[PDB]
């Protein structure tokens, strides 16, 4: 809601074990999980209505119900489910890039051609 | 009477439709379409204030009626594409024959205050036109 | 016999699904398969990579290359120049292509199915029929649901310029057969139709049982004298 | 170069209306020149006209004739025999053409317009259809009332065959745009479909308005003092 711009944000993945449980993954003040490192971060932008949160590197089990919620008074909770189908990834980087000890590192990454407006 | 077909507000019309199947003689069923047509009995031809009589002409095409133009999505073959879904809403030049009643209305009239005159605005539906 | 040069534009399926929109450039009435170089004259991502001297009149020399490059400069009105300089002529010679201007957008119209063909419970048919447009390519689609049908479970005709009403323009059909079991409990079906002059590129249509003929019909006039506000 | 397979049938268009049937059968493959060799197996009074070749893929020319024998031989059975000879390899694949079996009828279909059209005062437009038939070759025509009109108001598109369920069948339609004030008149129109299959070589379907008219209307008009609209 716009009239809670002020808020405090969270990201919740629904366990479905016990009875029902959120553990929290990351917040709006600069925590994250432990096993979810380098792969998850909370972005406030656009603004004004809607906040956007990150997650790559998917595998087939990361499929399932996850929640978002404020700190407000009014408090919408909304749910989206990620569902994994089979295909290839758009970018593309190598794998896991080493360093040597003492000269320079450069490192590419393709693109498609319908996101060359982007 | 069950599932609604169009629900419009610049003509004030409704259309609802439904199956209603027997099952002895599976060849022939029976379909209903239901119209209900409200005339505002005064009501200007423009709206603004001294336009033209009362309007005493009321014409519905029911493909304007029907006509459904805020675009959708597609889902092709993995790709998410914007269409639109009717031939006929180039852009506003509609006339409407009723008010909307989350929509205000207003007019302009000029009046004098012992000098000059000025360029005071008139609220024509008062319940909507709240400023806040 | 005759040495030509043709230029071909590129297909309207992978530039709007996609949009790669590699080029083409092709001579034809040659008989000497290793002596051919071509020279564009735009040409940043210049590593244009040539064809094989495939098979012609009773196996002669036909060769041509592919361009690469995407679809934002075709969209703009950009210019390409392929000219081609091969040892069995004395003149190397050009042509070119632009994205044309002159275009209208097309009318898109589905049909409901026949009356008659209802009455047997076996199969009915769905016409979809997209008329007016000025270009010569048109792309047609269908939907059930929400869920696309695959592409052998329907046919499509080709695209031809139909009686002078002035100017000229194109037209197309496409059917298609479902069971008359799913048409009468009330699926829905789509045909989605891409052209070059719409201007989100697409259009759609969709029609369902209920959006048909009726058999009973009610109306109900109601005059109001209260107000004017409908709501 | 290299002998191929081809055929050529009566035209369909001469053999429903006039009787002027003409055979015309072939076999090509050209490295040498004139070594003519027939095969009329029937030839009852026949002379077979040759004229001045055309043109082919630089340099090469191929040879056929005409015999006019339309006796009813053809649709009875005769197998009208081809094959070639030459001072060359005597193994031919040969060519032996009758009237063929396993036929089907066609199925006709004629739509009527969408009632986006008539709205707007225009041209109207009108589809014909027909789906079923089991060799290809049909016949369109279109009538106003009793008038045929010129086959230069009306696109045909070619005849294509359909996605099935083991037996093999074709398809083809038509359209044809006439104007708003002729169809509000009351003015008929007409499909004709020629096939061989059919045992009198013609179907007709005819359409106008008040032909998918429904059957029943209820209108209540409800008069001041007595609103009573809800939400
Ligand atoms: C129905 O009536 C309304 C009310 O008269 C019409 O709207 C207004 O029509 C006037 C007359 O041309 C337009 O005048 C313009 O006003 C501006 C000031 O805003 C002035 O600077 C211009 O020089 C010009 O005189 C005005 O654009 C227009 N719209 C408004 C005020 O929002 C309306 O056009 C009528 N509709 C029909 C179909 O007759
Ligand atoms: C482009 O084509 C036009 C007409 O075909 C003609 O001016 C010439 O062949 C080309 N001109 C340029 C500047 O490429
Ligand atoms: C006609 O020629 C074909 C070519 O293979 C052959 O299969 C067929 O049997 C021939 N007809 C007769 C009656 O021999």
């Amino acid at each position: 809601n716009r009239k809670e711009s002020k808020s405090i944000k969270y990201w919740c993945l629904w366990e479905g074990a016990q009875n029902g449980r959120c553990p929290l993954l990351v917040d709006s003040e600069g925590w994250v999980k432990a096993q979810y490192e380098g792969r998850l971060s909370l972005l406030e932008e656009p603004g004004n209505g809607t906040f956007t949160v990150i997650l790559n590197q998917l595998t087939s089990r990361d499929a399932g119900f996850y929640w978002c919620l404020t700190n407000g008074d009014t408090l919408w909770r909304t749910t989206v489910e990620i569902k994994i189908i089979e295909g290839e990834p758009n970018l593309k980087v190598p794998g896991n890039v080493t360093a040597v000890l003492g000269e320079t590192l450069k490192v590419p990454c393709h693109f498609p051609c319908k996101f060359s407006s982007y | 009477e069950r599932i609604v077909l169009v629900d419009n507000k610049c003509k004030c019309a409704r259309i609802t439709s439904r199956i209603i199947r027997s099952s002895e003689d599976p060849n022939e069923d029976i379909v209903e379409r239901n119209i209900r047509i409200i005339v505002p009995l005064n009501n200007r031809e423009n709206i603004s204030d001294p336009t033209s009589p009362l309007r005493t002409r009321f014409v519905y095409h029911l493909s304007d009626l029907c006509k459904k133009c805020d675009p959708t999505e597609v889902e092709l073959d993995n790709q998410i594409v914007t269409a639109t879904q009717s031939n006929i809403c180039d852009e506003a030049t509609e006339t409407c024959y009723t008010y909307d009643r989350n929509k205000c209305y207003t007019a302009v009239v000029p009046l004098v205050y012992g000098g000059e005159t000025k360029m005071v605005e008139t609220a024509l539906t008062p319940d909507a036109c709240y400023p806040d | 016999c005759h040495p030509r040069l043709s230029l071909h534009r590129p297909a309207l399926e992978d530039l709007l699904l996609g949009s790669e929109a590699n080029l083409t450039c092709t001579l034809t009435g040659l008989r000497d398969a290793s002596g051919a170089t071509f020279t564009w004259t735009p040409s940043s991502g210049k590593s244009a990579v040539q064809g094989p001297p495939e098979r012609d009149l009773c196996g002669c020399y036909s060769v041509s290359s592919v361009l690469p490059g995407c679809a934002q400069p075709w969209n703009h009105g950009e210019t390409f120049t392929c000219t081609a300089a091969h040892p069995e002529l004395k003149t190397p010679l050009t042509a070119n292509i632009t994205k044309s201007g002159n275009t209208f957008r097309p009318e898109v119209h589905l049909l409901p199915p026949p009356s008659e063909e209802l009455a047997l419970n076996e199969l009915v048919t769905l016409t979809c029929l997209a008329r007016g447009f000025s270009p010569k390519d048109v792309l047609v689609r269908w939907l059930q649901g929400s869920q696309e049908l695959p592409r052998e479970k329907y046919l499509t005709w080709a695209s031809r310029q139909e009686p002078s009403q002035g100017t000229t323009t194109y037209a197309v059909t496409s059917i298609l057969r479902v069971a008359a079991e799913d048409w009468k409990k009330g699926e829905t079906f789509s045909c989605m139709v891409g052209h070059e002059a719409l201007p989100l590129a697409f259009t759609q249509k969709t029609i369902d049982r209920l959006a048909g003929k009726p058999t009973h019909i009610n109306v109900s006039v109601v005059m109001a004298e209260a107000d004017g506000t409908c709501y």
